[PDB]
């Protein structure tokens, strides 16, 4: 699943035994109930530009 | 940076400036509050290991605006496979003496997972390269941080396109090509160690390190970048470990 369009994950993808797929996020992010989206859990998460985010 | 533009202040917040005795040495990339990734070759001539400083939140070298944070570099970790005076395995991991404080102007770039980087990031066409390096081949360095958008090339395409020029070195599996062969745009000396940052679904990730090339923005040639995906596990293991005495550390690779 992870081989095709990152398994639909916004960040990291893990393939599991059978048709099972688990998306994961970098530290400072949490996975939403959709199981694919990552939302920041800190004020300065990695890879985001505050002056542009606040704009 | 050749043929790029001024990075608007705070738009490359992971950009690091490395100084030795207060003089510009290389660039780097902040990947969390205490770790910086740079190029191994930047440390080939250091004797003054105790006066290596990393500056975060820097933008304009002529003025102090209060957003700059300076830290002493406590350790420089280089892979065992790196040979001084060469271009291969061109990566260094730097531990700061104390963490930088994250602000709107100081933010880490995400160091991605290996598989995500190899199967997804490696196929994002354009990425940003930045630094205070030479604005022209044999020219003056920049006072304001510069940025350039570059497309990534498959190594075979880079090799066939990058002219049969005598002693044209090998582009290894630990490198990748990015840029333009028309002589207009490239990274240059002074940008070494700096980030090649890739955007994917609203987040930026570290995929390359400004490493080498044949001159700057030379016709038929591309910039050569360290392929960071090969080093993820190596970097992660070192970051989870306790500091050791001595500034320079050679760590086995793989
Ligand atoms: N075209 C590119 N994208 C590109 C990017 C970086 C580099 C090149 C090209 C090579 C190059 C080759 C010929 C002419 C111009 C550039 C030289 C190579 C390098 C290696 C070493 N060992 C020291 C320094 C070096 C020496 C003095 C000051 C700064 C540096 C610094 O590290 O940037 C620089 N780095
Ligand atoms: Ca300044």
């Amino acid at each position: 699943i992870c081989v095709n369009e990152n398994g639909g994950c916004e960040q990291y993808c893990s393939d599991h035994t059978g048709t099972k797929r688990s998306c994961r996020c970098h530290e400072g992010y949490s996975l939403l109930a959709d199981g694919v989206s990552c939302t920041p859990t800190v004020e300065y998460p990695c890879g985001k530009i505050p002056i542009l985010e606040k704009r | 940076i050749v043929g790029g533009k001024v990075c608007p202040k705070g738009e490359c917040p992971w950009q690091v400036l490395l100084l030795v005795n207060g003089a510009q040495l290389c660039g780097g990339t902040l990947i969390n509050t205490i770790w910086v990734v740079s190029a191994a070759h930047c440390f080939d001539k250091i004797k003054n290991w105790r006066n290596l400083i990393a500056v975060l939140g820097e933008h304009d070298l002529s003025e102090h605006d209060g957003d700059e944070q300076s830290r002493r570099v406590a350790q420089v970790i280089i892979p065992s496979t790196y040979v001084p005076g060469t271009t291969n395995h061109d990566i260094a991991l730097l531990r700061l003496h104390q963490p930088v404080v994250l602000t709107d102007h100081v933010v880490p770039l995400c160091l991605p997972e290996r598989t995500f980087s190899e199967r997804t990031l490696a196929f994002v066409r354009f990425s940003l390269v930045s630094g205070w390096g030479q604005l022209l081949d044999r020219g003056a360095t920049a006072l304001e941080l510069m940025v350039l958008n570059v497309p990534r090339l498959m190594t075979q395409d880079c090799l066939q396109q990058s002219r049969k020029v005598g002693d044209s070195p090998n582009i290894t599996e630990y490198m990748f090509c990015a840029g333009y062969s028309d002589g207009s745009k490239d990274s240059c000396k002074g940008d070494s160690g700096g980030p090649h940052a890739t955007h994917y679904r609203g987040t930026w990730y570290l995929t390359g390190i400004v490493s080498w090339g044949q001159g700057c923005a030379t016709v038929g040639h591309f910039g050569v970048y360290t392929r960071v995906s090969q080093y993820i596990e190596w970097l992660q293991k070192l970051m989870r470990s306790e500091p050791r005495p001595g500034v320079l550390l050679r760590a086995p690779f793989p």
